[PDB]
């Protein structure tokens, strides 16, 4: 997308991730783990369901219309009937083609932005206890077990607790 | 360990689906959904709506009362299905402004017939022909009435049928076109026949024409069909001196949601709110490429046969 | 203090307004403005355009010159208002292709009448009727002229009116339909009536019809109204031998910005550049749900009665 | 919002802020205060007024048209006159709905972006004199009276003046 | 030394072009491209499509077979160009629903003619006129045939022409209108003329009209042209007793991609897949403001004379 | 645009820079310089090429259409023929205006974004070796000649090499 996160500073996706659209991965004192982030995945799938509900919220009921096929050749008024229909189709064909183009473009944009939103959210929590490694990866400068990683996932990481150790590991 | 790596990512798949965008024509996403209904059931569902098969009868054949359309005398419909294998087995007739009458009947959605007593003085009723048998004996369009002279003379008839009812009456009438000059003086006595229907808001005078037409099941003559609508309070009036095809009564018009459709599609039991000439289609996708002719709660037709809608992010797998 | 906190943020409001987007069907924003003009004034405005009230006169009754429409003899308009409470108080008439004449007169937007002295030889002019009383005594349409036999014989008429003007002349004419066979030979002598208006580019021939029509204020007959446009350089020519409803003169056509509208609204002093059957509406908004019939600098009609356009950020108040 | 500022990392707006759209709330030695920014407020109101001028006051002038209401039933050509008018009303109605949708979805995005731009604008000023607390809030690590805030508001805060004080408070 | 200063940015241009956006009315970008085709070549190209120069002939004059349109007897086209400097140099004629006939011939896209030997018993063929000189001597429309009485009487003509072909036959015929009463009995004996062309499906009965018309190259008469299509298997039958303008044969109708256009443009050698009344235009753009009348692979007409599609970022030059 | 890089936090463009759409301007030990970035340029050019090819893909091949110009005045059916062509043109006109409005508003945004992306991609490389002066300018705190700046363009700057030097010059 336009935010350059998906197919960008995050080089590629994860076929291993099967339980969410956006998640984490890590390595620490208690091995190496993967963990989806639901709130972002829920923000993504709500908007797509919104689009799909908006596109699929109405089909106009229509009854007695003009004749759209003929057997003989009549002349003047028969042309107008074919023309009115031919014009109607072209305009809806355009309206359908543009809608697809705009919507799909917005889909790849809002999915991308949500990938980036999560990154800035995770950064903001870490404060001065981690530096951006690039590739969509952080480097936390203290021992961060699964209990520690879990607080980040659930939006409850206190930087003050690990500030001194990390701040000392960064500059020595 | 004194450090910890914490990467972020997004999911990917092995068989992504391509879509169009403002910039990219064929960009691959995780998952997309169809918006153009391409396939059909192959038959018209007749539960969502009351669908009536016309069979061998056209909507105008049944209206007039063609011998092989006796089933459709009081029957009504939501969607009338005209067939390609349909015929007109009665007197050779034509209609100036045919489709207009076909529309009015199809839109009304009913062929219920309330008859009325007209005072046909000095003429004989129930005229028939050999090209319109009702079992075997000669007959005629059941809702029309062929009048001819009584004995020695054809009197200049003149009837009034007032509309005391509170709706639009639709009277069907016509004029006969003999094959030869003898026939005009044989059947109708008077030399120059004529028919003049006239309401308070309009007039419709017609003149017949004596001449040979092609051989239509024996008959070399014709009958031009006409129609006259009468509003509440307005009176009906006819004024003829020959060649009058008398009206038996009137059909009940009504602003319904009915229509007519040409199709050779099978009509079997199912449920579907959109009917085409190819059979019913589901109305969940917004567009369709089955047919431009439609009836019911239908998707809007377009020329494209497929338009995928991304329902997921861009897909980028591992190398 | 050796520190300070700095928190950024945005404003909010208690009573927000909901709007529709690409994703959300209902999302709350700080502000919004209406794009659909759903309400109306309840009266037509008259300072922007010259709105002319027809009153009990229709456009064609005033055109022909009905006794009760002597007010609209030379007047012109931008928008003519045809009332539902309107009648025809002259000779009983009809018009084939009635809407075409009504449309051409409306687009013309004027009813000025330049009379012309036709050379009528062997016929009496200024025929009248009891069903078209002008004040008290018998009369007829002021722009038409009933011609009948002058004494013993009705000659075959033959006038010519060359167009030396540089615009399209509109001659309104017609043909009479007697009630009985005695009345044909009584008023017009000749047995068979006929009328033949013919320019260089075209020809219109009409035949009358002797028969009884419904009782319309005494008369059981009819007059079919026709018209013939004559371009610069072309010449007019009639060829009749009875039943000729002659033209007194010609109306002056013009390609203007005028029209006609059916309405039962009040036309009181105000200013607005958009008129409907309901009245006038302000054209600041780009859409409207008042009425599909519009005239002037108007917003387009749509099925929606409200569309809230966002004029501010998303609203999210305190706890 | 697609940038994740409004209804995002900023918890909610302020009903008390009645002197602008975006703004600063601060605590310092001289107390606590509030003030609305005029520049970022102006930008958002310019883009909205830009849209509102495009859509408004281009109503077309139409005079004589076809009849759209009929007393008698005429069949063939009357159905066409209704059908053309029916086709016109549907297509314009769609367009109206699509316009309103795209405008509103863009209206939330540009108002969201502006908030986010004002944030990064402030970070840029503060250099290494302030850390990102969270909730779109900044911890300034030196004494910052109303003059120090007034300078930040007007975009004339000089980080070198307060660096040695702040940089020491952040790392000790 | 132990510092650097890396700054980032974008390019700029001296002459940025202006464009329209959702927010800003006039905003300057580094580059753009035109989507509305405003200009034209000035001449119609005729390598892509087969453009046929109609010359002083109209489509219907060439159809009938006018003396000066003998070049278009068997020729065919993809697009036909009627010139405003076109004339009819034969008998004075009019056509009710002229445009329908015009359109049918245009859509057909050909004027090949298969003649058929009708059985004209008791009448004289090849009826000519001084107002239609084929070189010098008197003549008539080549595809039509003016019949008159043979000696002392005029028999009630009767001929049939079955369609054993597998396409729609187009018979062009008409009826004559004598100038005076003596002339009806002179040329056609029978007092009351009449023509009745009829298929198995429909009928067309016409009556002539004796009266003077304006002077058209030495004639005060008219000929009302009609046409009748006959389907595979269906049979043609004419039944007249005077004033019959008989057909020599039929034209071959085809469902083609041909049309007609009123233009006064020059038609020279070049290649361009779109055609307008002002010549050919390039179809690389999606829109155009040249002319609403189009033919071939053309862009869509719009009211605007320009629309600039930005193809570069926002320009912001140095100071 | 919406991201606030072009005509936002960056003061203005560079007419000197002719060989690309985006790039750097530096000052170091071997004098000053300018270099246009090829990757980010190429990206933005592809998206705008993509737009062109979509809008300039098809033009529909029409043949026999209704009569749109007339000599005589007929009445009923001639008005309908005018009204269809009048309504047809009005709808396409609006379709053309809206398209060019959306496209260009999107064009300024994706081009603005590609500035903001390149700026960030460069911040992420430097790590803690450089601060953010303002106006899209980084202050690098170590000796970086044209070879080092060369590694910053291509995307191969190893901050570890210069870290100790840069962390010394920032905080002493
Ligand atoms: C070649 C030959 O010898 N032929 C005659 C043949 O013409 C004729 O048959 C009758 O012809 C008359 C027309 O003069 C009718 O067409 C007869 O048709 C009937 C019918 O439909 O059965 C009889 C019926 O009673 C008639 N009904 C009325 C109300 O008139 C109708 C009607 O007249 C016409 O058909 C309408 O045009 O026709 C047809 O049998 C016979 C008997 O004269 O003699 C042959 O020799
Ligand atoms: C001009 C003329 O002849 N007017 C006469 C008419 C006509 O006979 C009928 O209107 C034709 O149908 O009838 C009466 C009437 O209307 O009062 C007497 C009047 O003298
Ligand atoms: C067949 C024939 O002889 N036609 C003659 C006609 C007809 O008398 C009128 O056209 C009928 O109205 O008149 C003239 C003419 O047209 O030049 C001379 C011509 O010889
Ligand atoms: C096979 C597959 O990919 N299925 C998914 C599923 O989530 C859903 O049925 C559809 C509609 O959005 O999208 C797709
Ligand atoms: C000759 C004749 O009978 N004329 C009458 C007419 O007077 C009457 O008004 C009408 C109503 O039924 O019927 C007819
Ligand atoms: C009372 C009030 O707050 N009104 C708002 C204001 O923003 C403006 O007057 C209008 C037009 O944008 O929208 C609404
Ligand atoms: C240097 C450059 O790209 N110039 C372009 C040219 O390619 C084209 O004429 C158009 C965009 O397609 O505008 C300008
Ligand atoms: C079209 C053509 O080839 N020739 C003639 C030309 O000789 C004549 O001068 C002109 C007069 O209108 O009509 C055309």
């Amino acid at each position: 997308g336009i935010f350059g996160a998906i197919a960008g500073f995050i080089e590629n996706g994860w076929e291993g991730m099967v339980d969410g659209w956006y998640g984490f991965r890590y390595q620490n004192s208690e091995g190496t783990g993967q963990a989806a982030d639901l709130k972002s995945t829920q923000a993504a799938i709500d908007q797509i369901n919104g689009k799909l509900n908006r596109v699929i919220e109405r089909t106009n009921e229509k009854f007695h219309q003009i004749e759209k096929e003929f057997s003989e050749v009549e002349g003047r008024i028969q042309d107008l009937e074919k023309y009115v229909e031919d014009t109607k189709i072209d305009l809806w064909s355009y309206n359908a083609e543009l809608l697809v183009a705009l919507e799909n473009q917005h889909t790849i944009d809002l999915t991308d932005a949500e990938m980036n939103k999560l990154f800035e959210k995770t950064r903001r929590q870490l404060r001065e206890n981690a530096e951006d490694m690039g590739g969509g990866c952080f480097k936390i400068y203290h021992k961060c077990d699964n209990a520690c990683i879990g607080s980040i996932r659930n939006g409850t990481y206190d930087h003050y607790i690990y500030r001194d150790e990390a701040l000392n590991n960064r500059f020595q | 360990n004194n450090t910890a790596t914490l990467c972020l990512g997004h999911h990917a798949v092995a068989n992504g689906t391509l879509v169009k965008t403002i910039t990219d024509d064929q960009i691959e996403v995780t998952n997309a959904t169809e918006l153009v209904q391409s396939i059909s059931i192959g038959k018209i569902c007749n539960n969502s709506y009351r669908v009536l098969d016309g069979r061998n009868c056209t909507l105008i054949d049944a209206m007039l009362g063609d011998p092989h359309c006796d089933d459709f005398q009081y029957e009504n419909w939501d969607l009338f299905i005209e067939r390609s294998s349909a015929f007109s087995n009665c007197y050779p007739y034509d209609i100036p402004d045919y489709a207009s009458l076909r529309s009015i009947v199809a839109s009304s959605g009913t062929l219920e017939f309330t008859a009325e007593g007209f005072t046909w003085t000095g003429v004989t009723q129930n005229g028939g022909s050999g090209a319109c048998k009702r079992g075997s004996a000669d007959s005629f369009f059941s809702r029309l009435n062929w009048l001819t002279k009584s004995g020695n003379s054809y009197p200049i008839l003149n009837v009034t049928m007032p509309n005391n009812k509170n709706f639009d009456k639709l009277y069907i009438w016509g004029i006969h076109h003999p094959s030869s000059n003898k026939e005009q003086t044989k059947l109708y006595i008077q030399e120059s026949g004529r028919v003049t229907v006239s309401t308070e808001r309009s007039q419709q005078t017609v003149i017949p024409n004596i001449g040979s037409r092609p051989w239509v099941r024996g008959q070399s003559g014709r009958i031009s069909i006409y129609w006259t609508i009468v509003k509440p309070g307005d009176i009906l009036m006819i004024n003829s001196n020959g060649n009058l095809v008398a009206p038996r009564g009137y059909f009940k018009l009504r602003t319904g949601k009915s229509s007519v459709m040409r199709s050779d599609a099978l009509i079997d039991t199912c449920v579907s709110e959109c009917i085409t000439p190819n059979g019913s289609i589901p109305n969940d996708k917004p567009f369709q490429n089955v047919n431009k002719i439609t009836y019911g709660k239908c998707p809007k037709y377009i020329r494209q046969n497929t338009l995928k809608l991304a329902t997921g992010m861009r897909n980028v797998p591992e190398k």
